[PDB]
């Protein structure tokens, strides 16, 4: 049911997009907003990822690839974005849990193969398993 | 292995009005009248034309939106996407 922390993040990404009159709120918008999500930040820190760089990369990517709306139709979620969020909701429900966290959403991002977000995560050597191990079992740090 | 970029393309058909194609280029591709007109012409002349290059993610959504608009306005305007 999306814990309150996630809602904030989802709202944050959405505002980020509208604020720049972006035609689309993308998966990359989602990830950047997740960097400030405790549940999501913790998993990434546990995976030893340079959050300074990642933020730079995502922000640079969003600016250069996201179409802007003409001064002359509001911001819209990409189909990729919708799948990620729906994937997280489903898995939480199907695994018998009450709330969806940022970490669960983060996990679901790895399923969007052609997303820049999945690519950037792999570039920082973070796989889906690494995040899953940290969430379920001990603070299983990458090392 | 960065995600690949995609060409968003409009295909020519005999039932869609040129006026509608121009509408599409303006509403979804942010083209002005002049640039939109020559792109619709290229579509009619060459059979199809590349209307833009976007990231896979954006391209996928853009194609679905354009086709949805065409269908809602009862036109067969077919929009597709190609890699590279
Ligand atoms: N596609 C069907 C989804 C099935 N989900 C099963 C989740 C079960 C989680 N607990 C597994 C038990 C671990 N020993």
């Amino acid at each position: 049911m999306l814990n309150q922390e996630l809602e904030l993040s989802l709202n944050m990404a959405f505002a980020r997009a509208r604020e720049h009159r972006h035609e689309f709120m993308t998966v990359e918008h989602l990830l950047l907003a997740l960097l400030s999500n405790p549940s999501a930040r913790e998993a990434l820190e546990a995976c030893s990822v340079d959050l300074v760089a990642l933020r730079q990369e995502l922000e640079a990517f969003i600016e250069q690839t996201t179409p802007v709306l003409p001064a002359s139709r509001d911001t819209q979620p990409t189909l990729s974005f919708q799948r990620v969020l729906q994937r997280a909701v489903f898995h939480v429900q199907s695994s018998g849990r009450n709330e969806v966290t940022g970490a669960n959403v983060l996990v679901a991002i790895f399923s969007e193969q052609e997303s820049q977000a999945a690519y950037l995560l792999r570039k920082h050597e973070v796989s889906r398993l690494d995040v899953v191990n940290f969430i379920s079992h001990g603070t299983r740090k990458d090392e | 292995k960065p995600p690949s970029m995609y060409k968003v393309i409009l295909v020519n058909d005999d039932y869609t009005p040129m006026e509608f194609v121009i509408d599409v280029l303006q509403k979804f591709f942010s083209y002005d009248v002049e640039r939109a007109t020559q792109l619709m012409l290229a579509v009619a002349y060459q059979g199809k034309a590349i209307c833009g290059v976007f990231t896979a993610e954006v391209a996928e959504t853009k194609v679905a939106m354009v086709n949805k608009y065409a269908r809602e306005n009862e036109h067969p305007l077919l929009c597709t996407l190609e890699k590279a």
